[PDB]
């Protein structure tokens, strides 16, 4: 009993309209929504028991809520502000007491968009003291120079994604520290066997998806719109 | 705020066990339910408990439940790396789809890795597309060395971070430094590390 | 062969506003009151604990101090589920309990209606609908029928706790129920229609005839039985005559309480 | 909707002079909420007992209100009852034989 939310992640500006949504192939009459704030458990927006009810729940101030079938039921928020920055769950359920949950989706909604901007990603290579000491070869991948700090660092190998021997930053260190809106950088490293990084015909690829803008948001400013994409670094292997 | 959980947080090496608590003022209480959320990800089920004294298990993970004290437990044999999560204690006051779940803070359970052959060194890495710009890899440290922040500014300093090569069943602590402005010799000097570590060239 | 009975009385004005007023029957005698502003179940009698120990009754009435809470919630719920079909305001009555028979033998009922309709029961190991109940009720049924803890307590309710609690109360109030109090009589008018009243008689059969010798006056017109409040009853037979034909008529009456000497009152 | 049914009754036979209790009994209606009054000569009665609200095999509403009085050759008594299923107050007058 699979559940899906849209979009994962989103940064928006104060005033936007922001719409969180929720599909559900289960024919599940019943859908919730939540929101996770840490230092508090998860706590009930609004909620619907079928296709045109849409009940208050716990916190629904701020947010409005639209079930227009049985598979899809939205979370709106008409004037998004600061406060509703969280991440929202989503979850369905039949006429029983579980609650099938959603993978959840970050909202980071700031006062103004003129800091936002994507990262530059390099890719550093194996040193080959490391490949002959210990028979292993560290790539490192590194995002700079990219506010607000939603992103993705994931690690391809041969166009798959590759989770062993992976090992990414917590949380992204500021370039600026004193300053109020500064940007971020962000470290990653893939481990593999030194055979592996010897063997030619493997690529290794560091993919950073930025989340940013929108194609309906406006940009006053002279420099390219920072739009939510995609930056990546990429080297083969090399005996 | 129906759902207390007990320890705020907690740290714990690799091997070790830990219990986690929670006590509940809700009332009626149908079930009881414990969540595992890794960082970033959403909520993974561990076990649902749902009699007067209740008792399950989800192999390493086993759990209590005590209606009459409202009070559950769950216990956690033998950590690994992977419980590194925060665990989140629900309790739903009725059987049916009427009603509320009732969540709990959680307990942010953080597990320190067993490194059993230390190997410390520090490498100087070069980039793909441009040999001039490089980044200095301290690595193969165990769990004893801190990483500390950078003394400088315009020099910039990653935590320790740990790495599972799942396929050899081998484990490494690893953290970066770079500078625009500086070499691997003299880039880890603001930290208490290994005398016996190994920069090459 | 008496009954037990757990009527249930619930008003839902609006979304927010309810109340639950319960009382309790033995016969035609009350054992308790719940009033919605009470927070705990209230004796009308010295026996009504019944048989049961003090710490029996707690968790009992701990029982029904959750399930009138939590009844409320559901049913405001349902009506949540079901909108726009149904709506406000919404009178739920419950009629619970169980009759008693010689011997071991028992039968449990819990009969529900939705304004003024009985349309719901628990039978067997369920809530169903019954002959006549409108099809929409299928989706509250369907999930009243999910929540397996409310099915196995109510099971246990009518089966075991309602039978056994009942004998305890028959035992324990046996000399308030086997009561015999006499009725007093009196006569009145108002073509004209003679009144025989009588009142403070218990238990609740009795006979009332219009008279003339020993020949039964078959226009005699039997009222209903009205309670006073000091739990007797009340009733009035009534005959229609012509005017100046009441010369030989009498009232004659008999009760248990009065034992062969029956009242008879001449005009 | 159903409209109540009111019938007033003394519990002891009626002698001037002589204290009593005036019975009022209210069945057969539905919602349950309504109000009761007992009046003596129009003016309302102060100290009016109320028994708890109940319900018939039919599910259908009755209660007894009652209070102490002492009929007398000048005053009349009365059960005054507002419902919802009844336009005006619906008022029954004792009989003077009940
Ligand atoms: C409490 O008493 C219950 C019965 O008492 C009545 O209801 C209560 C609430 C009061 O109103 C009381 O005054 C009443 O007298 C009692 O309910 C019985 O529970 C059993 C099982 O727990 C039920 O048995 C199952 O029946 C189905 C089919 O039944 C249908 O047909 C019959 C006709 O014979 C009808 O009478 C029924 O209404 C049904 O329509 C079987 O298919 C099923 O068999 C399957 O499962 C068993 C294992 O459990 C296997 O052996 C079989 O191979 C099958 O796989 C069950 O046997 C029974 O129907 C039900 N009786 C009634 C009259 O509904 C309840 O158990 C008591 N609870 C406690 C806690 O004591
Ligand atoms: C407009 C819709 C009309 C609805 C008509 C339906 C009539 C049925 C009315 C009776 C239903 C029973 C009400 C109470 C029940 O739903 C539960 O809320 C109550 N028994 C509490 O149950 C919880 O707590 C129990 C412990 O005492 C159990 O844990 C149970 O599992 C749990 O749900
Ligand atoms: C013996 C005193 C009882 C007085 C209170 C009785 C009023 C409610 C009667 C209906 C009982 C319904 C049973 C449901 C029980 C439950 O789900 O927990
Ligand atoms: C609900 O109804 C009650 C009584 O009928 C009334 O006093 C109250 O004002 C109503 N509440 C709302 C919110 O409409
Ligand atoms: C009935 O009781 C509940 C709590 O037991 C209360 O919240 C509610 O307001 C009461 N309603 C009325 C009409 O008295």
């Amino acid at each position: 009993a699979a559940v899906t939310q849209s979009p994962r992640n989103k940064v928006a500006v104060t005033g936007g309209k922001v719409t969180l949504s929720c599909n559900q192939t289960n024919n599940h009459n019943n859908m919730y929504w939540y929101r996770q704030d840490t230092g508090h458990g998860l706590r009930l927006i609004h909620y619907s028991y079928g296709a045109g009810s849409t009940e208050k729940g716990d916190i629904p101030d701020g947010y409005k809520a639209s079930r227009p079938s049985q598979e899809n039921f939205s979370l709106i928020l008409e004037l998004a502000t600061p406060s509703q920055t969280s991440v929202y769950f989503c979850a369905s359920g039949d006429e029983g007491y579980t609650q099938y949950f959603g993978p959840g989706t970050r909202l980071l909604v700031l006062e103004d968009l003129r800091n936002v901007t994507p990262p530059k990603v390099s890719l550093f290579e194996p040193s080959k003291a490391e490949i002959s000491h210990t028979q292993k070869a560290t790539l490192v991948c590194l995002a700079t120079g990219f506010y607000p700090d939603h992103v993705e660092l994931s690690w391809w190998v041969n166009g798959k994604e590759v989770h062993s021997g992976v090992c990414t930053d917590p949380q992204p260190l500021k370039e600026q520290p004193a300053l109020n809106d500064s940007r971020y950088s962000l470290s990653s490293r893939l481990r593999v066997s030194a055979t592996f990084w010897q063997n030619p015909r493997n690529h290794f690829r560091c993919q950073v998806q930025f989340y940013g803008l929108s194609e309906n948001d406006e940009w006053t400013q002279d420099r390219a719109k920072p739009v939510t994409q995609i930056v990546s670094a990429e080297a083969w292997g090399r005996a | 705020t129906q759902v207390e959980q007990s320890p705020q947080s907690l740290v714990v090496r690799q091997g070790e066990n830990c219990v986690l608590q929670c006590n509940y003022s809700v009332t009626p209480d149908n079930h009881l339910r414990w969540f595992k959320q890794d960082t970033g990800k959403g909520l993974v089920s561990l076990t649902v408990l749902v009699d007067q004294k209740d008792k399950t298990s989800n192999g390493r993970y086993s759990a209590t439940l005590d209606k009459d004290a409202k009070h559950s437990t769950l216990h956690i044999t033998a950590t690994l790396l992977d419980d590194t999560a925060t665990y989140i204690c629900v309790v739903g006051d009725r059987g049916s789809a009427l009603g509320r779940l009732h969540f709990g803070a959680g307990t942010q359970l953080i597990v320190i890795p067993d490194i059993q052959n230390p190997d410390p060194a520090v490498y100087q890495l070069r980039d793909s597309k441009s040999s001039d710009k490089s980044v200095c890899l301290f690595t193969d440290f165990d769990s004893q060395t801190n990483v500390s922040q950078s003394k400088d500014s315009d020099v910039y300093i990653t935590d320790k971070c740990v790495l599972d090569m799942r396929s050899m069943d081998f484990k490494s602590n690893s953290a970066v430094a770079w500078s625009n402005k500086f070499a691997c010799a003299n880039a880890f000097n603001n930290s208490i590390i290994p005398e016996d570590t190994f920069f090459p060239s | 062969n008496y009954t037990f009975r757990c009527l249930q009385m619930s008003s839902f004005a609006n979304r927010s506003w309810s109340r639950t007023d319960s009382v309790v029957w033995l016969g035609d005698l009350q054992t308790h009151r719940w009033s919605n502003d009470s927070a705990t179940i209230s004796f009308t009698k010295p026996w009504s604990q019944g048989k049961l120990s003090n710490q029996q009754w707690e968790k009992l009435q701990h029982m029904f101090q959750v399930y009138r809470v939590s009844f409320t919630r559901d049913i405001q719920e349902l009506v949540k589920m079901m909108s726009p079909k149904e709506d406000y305001p919404i009178e739920i009555q419950l009629s619970a309990g169980c009759e008693m028979y010689p011997g071991n033998a028992s039968e449990s009922f819990l009969h529900v209606a939705f304004q003024g309709k009985y349309v719901v029961r628990f039978w067997g190991t369920s809530w169903q609908t019954v002959p006549g109940a409108p099809s929409w009720l299928d989706l509250p049924i369907k999930v009243l029928n999910a929540d397996q803890g409310t099915s196995a307590t109510v099971q246990m309710l009518l089966n075991d706790t309602c039978p056994l609690f009942v004998r305890g109360l028959l035992e324990a109030g046996k000399s308030d129920l086997e009561k015999q109090e006499k009725p007093v009589a009196w006569l009145s008018s108002v073509h004209r229609q003679l009144v025989c009243h009588v009142s403070g008689f218990y238990p609740k059969p009795v006979w009332v005839m219009w008279m003339r010798g020993d020949q039964e006056q078959q226009g005699t017109h039997r009222g209903d039985f009205l309670p006073n409040a000091d739990e007797t009853w009340y009733l009035q037979a009534t005959l229609d005559v012509e005017a100046g034909e009441e010369a030989g008529l009498a009232c004659r009456v008999k009760h248990s309480s009065l034992g062969g000497q029956d009242i008879i009152l001449y005009w | 909707q159903k409209t109540p049914q009111i019938q007033v009754y003394s519990r002891h036979p009626p002698e001037n002079g002589k204290p009593n209790i005036l019975n009022c009994y209210v069945t057969q209606f539905h919602p349950p909420h309504i109000e009761i009054q007992m009046l003596k000569n129009g003016k309302k009665i102060p100290k009016v007992e109320m028994s708890d609200m109940s319900f018939s095999k039919d599910w259908s509403f009755y209660i007894l209100a009652h209070t102490e009085f002492t009929p007398t050759e000048t005053d009349t008594y009365a059960c005054r009852v507002k419902h919802a299923s009844m336009a005006e107050p619906k008022t029954v007058y004792w009989d003077r034989d009940m």
